[PDB]
């Protein structure tokens, strides 16, 4: 609510990220992995 | 050339852009604005419990577009606008909406803010536009909501970006007081409160006639609960205005809220009647929201 | 083409292979792509005619007093243009920029129209916020257009009146092409640094706050000399009154000594508008002098005003 | 109703007495030329083709030719034709141009922009002393300031002074600094611009400061003329926290809006208005003075001020028979002009209530309570008592 | 004023390389669309007739690390520079082509590019020492007169938080203050003046004790 | 900066918490003061809220620091207070000591000391408080009045005017009053006292309070009958002015 | 500017901005003038009436400290009246232990300790003053052994000698005047006239009795404070020497 | 929608965001207009004087007169759930 | 209000009047820009005009 709004505006690329993953459950054969590299932003993708 | 004038939209032909005929029509997110949201059809009867709240805006507002004579004569100049005020709840956008029914005038509502409107760019001086279309159209009742509950700090300010909405909040005042000439401009205002409310909104000429909605009184509400039961189902052996003395509301709209939870009762078993024990029931779910707002000011206070 | 489409164009009925070349103006056709006559060479004259303006009339003497401040100003940018002799032989090169800062009503801006009379040569009138005339991207081109020109000419003042646009500051957090914002203040401080050494192509700049100024701009050698100027001291100010005061009617065997004591610290600007203050005070009165009464209610209103703004009161009201 | 009838039979008579001699001489205008003026409409609406582009004038060339610039995208080579001659025109002047091939007409656009059209007031105030309400020494300044160099240069010469070269008015809200101003318009006989000062104000890079600019172009041309900008608090020097477009925006335009106001030889006969209401936004770089050579401080109305603006207003309200004037303004205390105003405007509203034809004093006791709920402060004999 | 400009001109001379010059706002040319084509034209020639060295200045907005601040044209310049480094790491051993990079503040330098060993090795000019301002006055002077009764060890323990920008415009002024009275031989009574005019303030106003 | 402490003296020169308290003398009440030539008289504004307020048990704004000094005050009524006590210890500890009556030079120079202390040391806010001690020497006949500020300077003022609205009333004082001829008779004195007062509290006579201090360490406080025929005569000469005017304009 | 607020507290000038600060406080004060002469100091100052009712002759710009030490004072009366009372103080205690007439030059110095009071806490004196002074002194007096002296104490707590010395608004106007205008060879009737010469130019209102205060050190007279009879006689010769040129 | 996808990009952008929101539910009436996080754009209020403050104030001041309807709404009024119970209290939002 | 409200009811009847002499005023102008001598270059302008070399 004050922080900078250039994270803010790129936010909305990995929603549409996270629900597309989705489709490969309950299919255990395709699997993915994620690797953070800032402590800066916190995703979304950590809450759900 | 005389059947034009500068700044008059006009339709043109081709590629030559030969002159074709003239728009009277000027198409505007102004306009858009209140295109969905429509001529509303709240009544005055259903405001009815309060009756003095509908008497000093019809003097004010109604009164002196239909009849300029009186206030040309004996005082002196077309009464000044009006802002609402009272406690939350009590019924101050549900009052705009009845004015607006029975004037018969064109409004321009003109919801919550005004950076909802990105079309042409966020209104920085777009605002003015506002004055311009409604002038036209006349007589130009305007309706604004600036509730202004939040932030008991707010006053002081003279500004970061506080700045951006007060350059729109401040173009409005000086558009309004014009130079000179009016066509019977009227602003009514609803509002939470004037101690809390954005800097220089009222000072105190602009907006100098003030409104109280207050509290309703044991007598008002038995009328407002009069008007809710005639729509719906009578109470059985008319215990109506037995039950407005039991609980006394806050509101105008707390007293709507012991119908609703009345005639919900009536929905859960399917009956074709209320009775007495179903609004008695229905008071006490009204009561348990004075109750969650405040509990820790009777322990651990002082 | 100025559409920003690009063609190979065919020949004309009379050019030459010698007269077109790279960085030459050609006109060609606007739907067949022939080149069939030549253009004549640039395309900045439409910005630089405005902004290069012939010399005001003001002098080096009101500018008031007679300060240190004036003298080390004059050093620094007339004096080798004048003469570069001194300089070489004392084995210096001249000083390429110089700053005109102190608060605003010090009559820096008295400075400016001064050294353009003073000058004999070419005196450009930039307003920093005639640099920005963003088409996005465009209002690079000017700052770039313009430096471009004066470098041409040697012996050249360009100034600048209270950059704090274009010549800006740094944002992290900025919003709507606030990097064109940063692109246009950077564009003129690298072209300042290219050139060097130069000689003779001296910039000044009018600032009203130092901090509203770049850290990359302000670094020395682009801006190597700076002058801070001040709110004239009580001698200062009696001189100044002395040169208004001519022009006007006064009584002979007056206090002018006498204002200056009763005045306190204050903006050389307000110096000058008391002058004509006394002056809107025997307007009134119908009289056809001013006393040195109505010059200390002069002083007494500005200065009045003034403490309502910042710090008010005194002791002196019972004292 | 005799001193009514004077007036309109003079004003209707006339008036209505030019309009239908326009009507005759009209046609009239036509008959005398049919050849000897007739000449340069034929060979004008030939040469124009009738649809015309505009283009700005980029150089001239020496050889009677010039290059423009369109307002689409590439620039064109045109010839300069036609009788408008290269003397009267210049760069930075606008052209326009022929359809099929462009060519220079010649320039009746005059650097025109719909901003001119808002800058340019047609409006006419009331207004005049005798409708301000007291404040004898406020009225006495702005008059010596503005309206009286342009209409008596005389004392000036005399005395050999250069005039005000603007004022500034602040202080309270609600005050009526505004009729003052007005007034000062309706007077003079001038060029009266304005505008808001929050129409300067956009998003849009560099158009800002522009609008800013335009202002005195049109005052110095039609100069002595008098700016009017109200509300100098929308382009002060304040904050602007982070992530906001707004925050260079608000720089520029008070840059731009510094320097031209100061000149550079200035326009010399140009006074401006300007008002405000907070001080403590403002900048310092505009109210330090060359700018602006008095500062005033307006306040509330006080005992003789309230009577006057009371005054006023009470004779052009029917029936006050048993109306004293002075019991209310004795009880009356800190209040504004505004607050006044509405009474009398409140008062007349409680006598159309209470069924009657005529005001009372009961009528405007009433309305005098209200209006005093609005403007209180009561800390005073809070903290002393 | 740490001397970074100096120092890539220096390190070119000594090699004997292809040097070419690039800053951010002289890059940047005409529409935007145009400007990714000449970041590649750029490195076209530079690897060919090798050694090089391809310096880019000043790097503050087109290697911004805000995206909000609105670019369209300058963020294809921004990947267009990023192929150049790629292809530094594209041929394991890069000793033909050496990129250097400047920039005023780094916290302004745009995230990607120091991410992972992209870019290698990252290299800050602090303030000169005492040791680097006794040096720094010294050469500055040669140009001009120079006496030896000037203590330049006097000179570097006053000066604090001075840079090299700093102290040349101290030698220049030495020369003003010097010319100014006349004096054709610069003393070092001159040189001590010269901080106090270079430097805001005023330290020519008496006081209580002065 | 530079008025978050006493102890700043800031580059305009000014002590601000000084400037500032002159400011919070507006709150209270208007005091008058007038010298005659046998009498001083010291009269003030008294506040009206409500009847449910009283007059017999609420502090009048006159206070007696002796039994031959007097004052009135205006300021905070919290502050003048704890100003008055420790003056009223000093004049006590004046006969203490001596054995002699206090002089009123010494009792206004003591006050003003008192708040200067406070003005000087950073530990305390001064009393905001201005008054008005009137007074008659030990033995002599000549009558004093002086005044003390928040600073704690002190000056002697043959007639002054603080409180509310101060300088509505000096104006008036100034004209009407001579140091070329004082009053002779108390009767015109205490006139000229109601006279001040009446500007500033319009309405009322019951909000002007009159107290005389007379040599011989006489001390008397008059009865609301006396200010009311004082007020009436005020009232009729001025009914009558008004109509002479009216007369004289026409009349030439 | 960011580092003034304090009085420990430097300031990369190396001064202490609160003791520069009430030299400033010297100058919002009614203009004073001394002139030592060799037959004495005169001492005279001006008086401004804020209103006719202001009692002139009842307030004080010129205070005895002894029968041989006076002083004259510029600046606020509130910071003037601790400041005097220690000088007065000190030569009291002085003729108690020595017997001999208080030194100018000790005189001032004791004054010029007690400014020196600044902090809240320090090594040696031992601080209880909450800031500075805003108050200077012309001292004047006459010694045995080095004759007559006049002496500056400023609140900043140096001393400097002085021929001739003034403080308040005029010192700038009077200070510039005394430099063409003081003499080995000047008398005190000569001085006398020489003061209100110099004061009338630089007092904002006219010269008059009333708004003027001279006083003298003459060994014989000792300190004598004038009255406004003995003024006036004094105004009237100087408009009579001006009339003559 | 989520109460961390109701935000300011820009100043003056959080209030635009809402009425696209309701305008839509229109639309497509009948539809069930869900927010997640009612917990953070809600609360009852501030010691605050930036703009920054606001634009979490004027979600709210839209959210208010957008729920309201002046179309009288065939959708199911807006739901909304909180994990807090003590900043979104039926008198910021309220009775009905 | 009889006695001076039918003077008012003319008065709006004269607004329209003098709005009448606006429109009237434009029917006919009468207007030329350049200099009249600059006649003999028309007449050449059209030749370059109507050619193609520009
Ligand atoms: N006085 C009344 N008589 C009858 N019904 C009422 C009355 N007041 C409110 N209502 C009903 O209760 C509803 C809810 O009103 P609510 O309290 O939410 O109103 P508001 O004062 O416009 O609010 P806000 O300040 O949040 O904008 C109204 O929409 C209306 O249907
Ligand atoms: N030293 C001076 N002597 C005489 N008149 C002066 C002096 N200083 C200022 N003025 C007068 O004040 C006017 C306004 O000040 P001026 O515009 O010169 O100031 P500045 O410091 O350059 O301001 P900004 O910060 O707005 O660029 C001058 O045009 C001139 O009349
Ligand atoms: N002296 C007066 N005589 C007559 N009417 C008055 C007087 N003073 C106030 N008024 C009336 O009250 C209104 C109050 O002034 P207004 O609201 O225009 O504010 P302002 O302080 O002049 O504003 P801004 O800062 O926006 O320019 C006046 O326009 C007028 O209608
Ligand atoms: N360390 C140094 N030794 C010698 N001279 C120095 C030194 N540092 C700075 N200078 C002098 O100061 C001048 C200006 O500094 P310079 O332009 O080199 O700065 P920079 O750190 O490269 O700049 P930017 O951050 O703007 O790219 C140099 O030309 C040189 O004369
Ligand atoms: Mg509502
Ligand atoms: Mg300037
Ligand atoms: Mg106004
Ligand atoms: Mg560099």
């Amino acid at each position: 609510s004050e922080g900078t709004s250039a994270d803010r505006e790129i936010q909305r690329t990995l929603m549409e990220l996270l629900t597309q993953m989705d489709g490969f459950d309950n299919l255990g054969q395709t699997k993915i992995i994620m690797a953070t590299n800032r402590p800066d932003t916190l995703d979304p993708a950590l809450l759900r | 050339v005389k059947d034009l004038k500068a700044s008059q939209r006009v339709c043109l032909r081709s590629d030559s852009y030969m002159l074709h005929k003239v728009l009277e029509n000027k198409a505007d997110p102004l306009v858009s604005l209140m295109m969905v949201e429509k001529v509303p059809d709240s009544t005055y009867d259903m405001v009815g419990g309060l009756t003095k709240q509908i008497k000093e805006i019809k003097e004010v507002i109604e009164l002196p577009v239909k009849h300029p004579e009186l206030f040309e004569s004996l005082g002196i100049a077309q009464p000044k606008g009006v802002i609402l005020y009272g406690p939350p709840g009590t019924g101050k956008t549900l009052l705009a909406r009845a004015v607006a029914h029975h004037t018969d005038c064109k409004f321009i509502r003109v919801s919550g803010a005004e950076l909802v409107q990105k079309y042409i760019g966020e209104g920085s001086r777009m605002v003015r536009e506002l004055f311009v279309m409604a002038r036209e159209h006349a007589p130009s009742i305007i309706f604004m909501d600036e509730i202004d509950s939040i932030g008991s700090t707010r006053v002081e300010g003279s500004g970061g970006g506080d700045s951006e909405v007060q350059r729109t909040m401040l173009e409005l005042l000086n558009q309004l007081d014009g130079f000179e000439t009016s066509k019977n401009i009227k602003i009514i205002m609803a509002t939470n409160r004037l101690d809390i409310l954005d800097p220089a909104l009222l000072r105190p000429g602009r907006i100098d006639r003030k409104i109280e909605f207050p509290p309703p009184s044991v007598a008002a509400r038995a009328e407002i609960l009069r008007i809710h039961s005639r729509k719906m189902n009578l109470t059985r052996g008319i215990n109506l205005r037995k039950v407005a003395e039991k609980m006394n509301g806050c509101s105008g709209a707390d007293v709507k809220g012991v119908c609703t939870e009345a005639g919900m009762y009536a929905l859960r078993e399917r009956r074709i009647h209320v009775t007495q024990e179903d609004f008695e029931l229905a008071v006490g779910k009204v009561m348990n929201k004075n109750q969650e707002t405040a509990i820790s000011v009777a322990k651990l206070f002082k | 083409l100025k559409q920003i489409a690009k063609f190979v164009v065919g020949l004309g009925e009379r050019v030459s292979p010698t007269d077109i070349e790279e960085g030459m103006r050609v006109g060609v056709d606007r739907s067949k792509y022939n080149i069939e006559l030549p253009l004549p060479p640039r395309i900045d004259p439409s910005v630089t005619m405005m902004t290069v303006e012939e010399k005001p009339d003001v002098t080096y003497s009101d500018v008031g007093g007679c300060k240190d401040q004036i003298e080390k100003l004059r050093e620094v940018v007339e004096l080798p243009l004048l003469s570069p002799e001194r300089f070489a032989t004392l084995g210096i090169d001249p000083p390429k920029g110089i700053l005109l800062y102190g608060p605003p009503g010090t009559g820096k801006t008295l400075c400016a129209r001064a050294v353009a009379n003073r000058t004999d040569a070419t005196f450009i009138r930039v307003i920093g916020s005639e640099l920005v005339q963003k088409y996005v991207g465009e209002g690079a081109r000017m700052v770039r257009e313009l430096f471009e020109m004066a470098r041409t000419k040697k012996a050249c003042i360009i100034f600048f009146d209270e950059i704090d646009a274009v010549g800006g500051a740094r944002f992290d957090d900025g919003a709507g092409g606030d990097n064109e914002v940063q692109r246009t203040m950077l564009e003129l401080i690298t072209q300042l640094d290219g050139f060097d050494p130069r000689g003779n192509i001296k910039v000044m700049f009018a600032t009203n706050r130092p901090n509203t100024l770049d850290p990359a701009l302000l670094r020395p050698g682009r801006i190597d000399r700076k002058v801070e100027f001040s709110l004239p001291d009580l001698e200062g100010r009696a001189n100044i009154f002395r040169i208004h005061s001519k022009s006007m009617s006064v009584e002979r065997g007056i206090r002018w000594e006498l204002i200056s004591r009763l005045c306190p610290n204050s903006t050389g600007a307000e110096l000058r508008s008391v002058c004509t203050e006394a002056g809107m005070f025997a307007i009134r009165a119908r009289r056809k002098v001013a006393t040195e009464k109505d010059f200390l209610k002069a002083v007494d209103k500005v200065i009045s005003g003034y403490k309502k703004f910042s710090s008010t009161s005194r002791y002196m009201q019972y004292n | 109703t005799r001193c009514k009838l004077k007036l309109l039979r003079m004003e209707r008579i006339k008036d209505h007495l030019l309009l239908e001699e326009e009507f005759v001489s009209n046609s009239e205008i036509l008959k005398p030329f049919e050849k000897k003026q007739e000449e340069e409409k034929k060979q004008l609406e030939e040469i124009r083709g009738n649809p015309l582009s505009i283009g700005t004038l980029e150089e001239i060339i020496d050889d009677d030719h010039a290059i423009v610039t369109s307002p689409t995208m590439p620039d064109y080579y045109v010839s300069i034709l036609s009788f408008v001659d290269k003397e009267l025109l210049e760069p930075g002047c606008s052209v326009l141009l022929h359809h099929k091939t462009m060519s220079i007409v010649g320039v009746l656009q005059d650097d025109a922009d719909p901003m001119v059209s808002v800058m340019k007031m047609d409006k006419s105030p009331t207004e005049s002393y005798s409708d301000i309400g007291g404040l004898e020494s406020q009225i006495q300044e702005i008059k010596e300031s503005v309206e009286l160099p342009l209409t008596h240069p005389e004392l000036y010469e005399e005395m050999g002074i250069k005039p005000p070269k603007g004022v500034i008015l602040y202080g309270a809200p609600g005050t009526g600094k505004t009729l003052l101003a007005k007034a000062v318009a309706n007077q003079t006989s001038a060029t009266f611009l304005r505008i808001v000062g929050s129409e300067l104000i956009q998003k849009y890079l560099g158009d800002g400061p522009r609008l800013c600019r335009q202002i005195f172009k049109v005052a110095g041309e039609n100069a002595p003329s008098i700016v009017f900008i109200d509300e100098i608090d929308a382009i002060g020097t304040k904050r602007y926290d982070s992530n906001s477009g707004g925050e260079r925006e608000i720089q520029r335009t008070m840059l731009e809006l510094l320097n031209q106001l100061d000149g550079f030889d200035d326009r010399g006969d140009v006074k401006v208005i300007m008002a405000t209401n907070k001080i403590e936004t403002l900048d310092p770089a505009l109210i330090r003075p060359g700018r602006i050579d008095r500062k005033i401080l307006f306040e509330n109305p006080d005992l003789s001020t309230k009577k006057k603006i009371l005054g006023i207003h009470t004779s052009k309200m029917n029936l006050s028979e048993d109306v004293n004037l002075e019991t209310l303004v004795t009880t009356k205390d800190d209040l504004s002009g505004a607050d006044i105003q509405a009474m009398c405007t409140e008062a007349g509203l409680l006598a159309l209530r209470e069924r009657r034809m005529q005001v009372t004093a009961e009528d405007f006791k009433q309305a005098k309570e209200r209006v005093m709920k609005n403007k209180v402060e009561e800390n005073l004999e809070g903290l002393y008592l | 004023g740490t001397g970074k400009t100096l120092l890539a001109r220096a390190c070119a001379a000594q090699t004997n390389a292809t040097f070419l010059k690039l800053a951010a706002p002289q890059l940047v040319q005409m529409y935007i669309g145009e400007g990714a084509k000449l970041v590649r034209d750029a490195f076209a020639l530079a690897k060919e007739k090798a050694p090089t060295i391809i310096f880019i200045d000043e790097l503050d907005a087109i290697g911004t690390k805000r995206f909000d601040s609105e670019k369209s044209g300058d963020r294809e310049v921004q990947r267009t520079m990023l192929e150049l480094l790629n292809q530094l790491d594209g041929f394991s051993s890069d000793d033909r082509v050496k990129v250097l990079a400047a920039t005023n503040r780094v916290d302004v330098l745009d995230p990607a590019l120091l991410r992972s060993g992209r870019l290698d090795r990252k290299i800050e000019f602090p303030l000169p020492s005492e040791d680097s301002r006794a040096q720094i006055l010294q050469i500055h002077s040669r140009k001009m007169t120079t006496d030896d009764d000037i203590n330049w060890q006097e000179l570097a323990r006053s000066t604090d938080e001075f840079n090299g920008a700093q102290l040349k415009a101290v030698t220049v002024e030495a020369g003003m203050i010097a010319l100014r009275n006349g004096q054709s031989s610069v003393k070092h009574e001159d040189f001590v003046e010269g901080i106090s005019e270079v430097q805001a303030r005023k330290s020519k106003s008496v006081s209580f004790y002065a | 900066g530079y008025d978050r402490a006493l102890s700043i003296f800031s580059p305009d020169g000014h002590i601000f918490q000084v400037e500032y308290a002159l400011e919070a003398v507006k709150r209270g009440t208007c005091a008058v003061g007038v010298k005659g030539k046998n009498c001083v008289v010291l009269g003030c504004e008294r506040r009206s809220t409500l009847k449910l307020q009283d007059t017999r048990i609420t502090p009048s704004k006159v206070s007696k620091i002796d039994s031959h000094v007097v004052l009135s005050f205006s300021g905070l009524n919290a502050d003048s207070r704890i100003l008055i006590e420790k003056a009223r210890v000093e004049a006590q500890s004046h006969r203490l000591t001596l054995e002699d009556p206090v002089t009123v030079e010494y009792l206004t120079r003591y006050v003003a000391g008192v708040q200067q202390r406070y003005t000087q040391s950073g530990g305390v806010r001064p009393f905001g408080v201005s008054t008005l001690i009137a007074g008659f020497d030990p033995r002599d006949d000549e009558p004093k009045l002086y005044q003390t500020e928040p600073s704690g300077i002190y000056s002697s003022w043959s007639a002054q005017t603080i409180g509310r609205n101060s300088k509505t009333v000096r104006e008036f004082l100034e004209k009407n009053y001579d140091r070329k001829e004082p009053p002779a008779t108390v009767e015109e004195c205490v006139k000229l006292t109601v006279r001040s007062l009446l500007e500033v509290v319009q309405t009322g006579a019951k909000n002007i309070e009159i107290t005389v201090v007379k040599p011989d360490s006489d001390i008397v406080a008059l009865s609301s009958e006396e200010i009311n025929q004082y007020v009436t005569q005020i009232e009729q000469e001025k009914q009558e002015q008004q109509e002479q005017d009216k007369k004289k304009k026409s009349n030439h | 500017s960011e580092y003034d607020r304090g009085v420990s507290t430097f300031s990369p000038e190396g001064r202490l901005f609160q003791v520069e600060y009430s030299l400033e406080a010297i100058k919002l004060g009614s203009t004073a003038i001394g002139i030592a002469t060799k037959e004495g100091v005169v001492l005279g100052v001006e008086k401004r009436a804020t209103s006719p009712l202001l009692e002139s002759d009842s307030i004080e710009k010129i205070v005895e400290i002894d029968r041989h030490i006076g002083c004259a004072m510029s600046g606020l009366t509130a910071d003037a009246r601790s400041m005097i009372e220690h000088a007065r103080t000190a030569a009291v205690t002085h003729n108690l232990y020595y017997d001999e007439d208080i030194n100018v030059e000790s005189l001032t110095q004791s004054v010029c300790d007690l400014a020196l009071r600044f902090g809240e806490g320090a090594s040696g004196e031992e601080r209880l003053m909450s800031r500075p002074f805003g108050v200077a002194l012309l001292i004047a007096g006459h010694d045995a052994d080095d004759g007559y002296q006049l002496f500056h104490a400023e609140p900043s707590g140096t001393f400097y000698r002085y021929n001739a010395k003034a403080i308040g608004s005029g010192s700038e106007g009077a200070q510039a005047e005394l430099l063409n205008e003081w003499h080995s060879s000047l008398t005190l009737k000569e001085a006398e006239l020489l003061v209100l010469k110099i004061l009338k130019q630089v007092m904002e209102e006219k010269l008059d009795e009333n708004n003027a205060q001279l006083s003298c050190i003459t060994k014989q007279d000792g300190f004598k404070i004038y009255d406004n009879e003995k003024t006036a006689e004094l105004i009237k010769e100087l408009k009579e020497k001006e009339a003559a040129e | 929608v989520n109460g961390s996808e109701f935000v300011h990009k820009y100043l003056g952008e959080g209030p635009r965001m809402v009425r696209d929101v309701f305008r839509l539910a229109r639309e497509n009436a009948p539809s069930i207009i869900f927010i997640d996080e009612v917990d953070s754009i809600a609360t009852k209020r501030f010691d605050a004087q930036t703009g920054s403050d606001r634009e979490v104030q004027r979600i709210l001041i839209e959210l208010l007169t957008q729920m309201d309807g002046f179309d009288q709404s065939t959708n199911v009024k807006v739901i909304m759930a909180t994990n807090r119970a003590d900043t979104l209290d039926p008198a910021l939002l309220r009775p009905g | 209000a009889a006695p001076y409200a039918a003077k008012l009811k003319q008065t709006e009847n004269d607004l329209k009047d003098i709005e009448a002499r606006i429109k009237e005023k434009a029917g006919v102008k009468e207007s030329d820009t350049g200099l009249a001598p600059s006649h003999l270059w028309d007449i050449m302008g059209d030749r370059q005009r109507l050619g193609e070399e520009h």
